[PDB]
């Protein structure tokens, strides 16, 4: 069995198994966002998208 | 209406919105290539390669 794994910019949606952990403002906790993972502060942002 | 798409390079510009307000496309003619090399949709009065 051949696993090709295409990833690109969309929706994974295939994430194996892992949990959810509470969001936390103004203090800089390493991030990861649906496989997009770095450090930094998380702030409510005004920009409409 | 039916048009067919062809492979080109866009310059496009996004307001503070988010929303893709203008477009450049760079091979129509010499003054898109000109701003899309330029990155900008204003060029000035010169002589650009
Ligand atoms: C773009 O943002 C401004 C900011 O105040 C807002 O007034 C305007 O309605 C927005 N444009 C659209 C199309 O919603």
């Amino acid at each position: 069995v051949v696993l090709s794994f295409e990833l690109l910019h969309a929706p994974a949606t295939v994430c194996g198994p892992k949990k959810s952990t509470n969001l936390v403002k103004n203090k800089c906790v390493n991030f990861n966002f649906n496989g997009l993972t770095g450090t930094g502060v998380l702030t409510e942002s005004n920009k409409k998208f | 209406y039916v048009g067919y798409l062809q492979p080109r390079t866009f310059l496009l510009k996004y307001n503070e919105n988010g929303t893709i307000t203008d477009a450049v496309d760079c091979a129509l003619d010499p003054l898109s290539e000109t701003k899309c090399t330029l990155k900008s949709f204003t060029v000035e009065k010169g002589i650009y390669q």
